[PDB]
């Protein structure tokens, strides 16, 4: 357990150090294509429950 | 609303960040 | 239940149009595999972006938030920047919406 606690923090100071391992151009290519498979299907977001949603 | 902005970031992590996420 | 599933897929796999002919050379394939660190390779900023477009966006920052704590284990602290917090409530819907990202990256739009 100490071992891997170890090896986490390690881990995720290796990120903070070498920055996001993502590119940009890829995280628009899945994010326009999240947009064009939910404009694809007319998915209504979610909405807050305002003040009383009866369930 | 307000993006998130990680607690966290370091000055050079904060503009990749702001450069790749933007 | 899941060997309802087996079934099911025993019975999708023949129920297709001419499965098991071979004389002119067709074949079928079938792949299994896993997605190696699919839970500890997710960032929170991209995680962030696909989901405030299915929520609220203050239901997405809370959801955001709530990765991004310190993990203590009696002696020892560090934050968490990288990857889910596999064990919260809500996550179990996080591995489902997320992973429906990577089929529109290898079923294709169309299919």
């Amino acid at each position: 357990t100490r071992l891997y606690l170890k090896a986490e923090q390690e881990r995720q100071h290796n990120y903070l150090k070498d920055g996001p391992y993502i590119t940009a151009e890829e995280a628009v290519a899945v994010y326009t294509t999240t947009v064009h498979w939910l404009e694809s299907r007319r998915f209504s977001p979610i909405p807050f429950p305002p003040l009383s949603y009866k369930h | 609303v307000q993006p998130f902005h990680l607690r966290g970031m370091s000055s050079t992590f904060s503009q990749r960040s702001r450069d790749i996420f933007d | 239940p899941p060997p309802l599933l087996v079934y099911k897929w025993c019975q999708g796999i023949n129920n297709l149009q001419d499965v098991w002919e071979t004389s002119e050379g067709e074949c079928n394939v079938m792949l299994e595999s896993r997605f190696e660190k699919m839970y500890e390779k997710i960032d929170l900023t991209l995680l962030n972006r696909l989901l405030r477009l299915i929520v609220d966006h203050n239901i997405a920052d809370y959801m955001t938030a709530k990765n991004n704590v310190v993990i203590n284990y009696k002696d020892m602290n560090h934050t968490n920047s990288y990857g889910i917090i596999r064990g919260l409530q809500f996550a179990s819907f996080i591995v489902q919406y997320y992973g429906l990202v990577m089929d529109l990256l290898v079923l294709g739009l169309h299919r």
